[PDB]
C-alpha cells in the first residue's frame, strides 16, 4: 500500500547516497509477516563478507538511538 | 501468474531444487560462487564470538585470556580463508586454480581445529 | 555526507514503526569505514537472514535507475 512507496523511497535514497559520497550499502528488510525484502548497491555477499571480516569498532545505531535523537530539536 | 496456491509448481520447484544441490556436491565448484559460502562461515563466527563476549565474564579470571587468545586465532583464520578464496577467483581458468582450491581446505581444516579448541577450552573453563 | 547517513537511518526507523518492520542497514564509506543500524538488534537480524532459505525481492542499482525512469 504505502509500504511498496516507503519501501522504495528507502531504497531510492540509499542508492542516491551510494553513489554520491562512494559508498557500499546493504539494506535488509522483514515485513510484519517474515517476508524478506533486500537491496545491495553492489553485490549483496560481498558486502555481508566484507561485514564479518570487520572485527573492529565503528558506529552502530538502533531505534532507541534514533528515538532519543529526534527528541532533542 | 500467482503461485500462491499451485502445489504442482511446489513441487516441480523442490524436485528442481535436489537436483541442482546434487549437481553441486558432484560437480565443482566455479570461484566467484565461493563468495556466498565463505560468507555463512563468517556469519557463523560472528554470532559465535558474540556469544563467547558476553559469557566470558562468567567464567573464571584465570581463564579469560586463555580463550580470548582462541578467538583471534579463528579470526585470523578467517581472514585467511577470505585471502585463499579470492586467489583462486583470480585464476579462474590457470594452471594455479587447484592450487588454491586446496589452500582454502587447508584454511577451512584449520578453522574446525581452532574452533574445537575453543570449545574445549570453555569446557576446561566451566569445570569449576 | 553525514546528514545524507542519518537521513537514512532516520528514514529506515520510520519504515520500521510505521510498518512493523525489522531492519539491517550496512554502510562502508569510501575508506571503508563501518556504519550501522538495525531496527531491534544487529545480531538477531542477521541470524534471521541466515535461515532465510526463501525466495525473495532482492534489488541491486539497475533495478532502481530503470524504476526510476517512469
Amino acid at each position: 500500500v504505502t509500504f511498496t512507496k516507503r519501501k522504495f523511497g528507502l531504497m531510492k535514497k540509499a542508492y542516491e547516497l551510494s553513489v554520491l559520497c562512494d559508498c557500499e550499502i546493504a539494506l535488509i528488510i522483514f515485513n510484519s509477516t517474515n517476508k524478506l525484502f533486500q537491496y545491495a548497491s553492489t553485490d549483496m555477499d560481498k558486502v555481508l563478507l566484507k561485514y564479518t571480516e570487520y572485527n573492529e569498532p565503528h558506529e552502530s545505531r538502533t531505534n532507541s538511538d534514533i528515538v532519543e535523537a529526534l527528541n532533542k530539536k | 501468474l500467482d503461485r500462491s496456491n499451485d502445489k504442482v509448481y511446489e513441487n516441480v520447484t523442490g524436485l528442481v531444487k535436489a537436483v541442482i544441490e546434487m549437481s553441486s556436491k558432484i560437480q565443482p565448484a566455479p570461484p566467484e560462487e565461493y563468495v556466498p559460502m565463505v560468507k555463512e562461515v563468517g556469519l557463523a563466527l560472528r554470532t559465535l564470538l558474540a556469544t563467547v563476549d558476553e559469557t566470558i565474564p562468567a567464567l573464571p579470571a584465570s581463564t579469560h585470556r586463555e580463550i580470548e587468545m582462541a578467538q583471534k586465532l579463528l579470526n585470523s583464520d578467517l581472514g585467511e580463508l577470505i585471502s585463499k578464496m579470492k586467489l583462486a577467483q583470480q585464476y579462474v581458468m590457470t594452471s594455479l586454480q587447484q592450487e588454491y582450491k586446496k589452500q582454502m581446505l587447508t584454511a577451512a581444516h584449520a578453522l574446525a581445529v581452532d574452533a574445537k579448541n575453543l570449545l574445549d577450552v570453555i569446557d576446561q573453563a566451566r569445570l569449576k
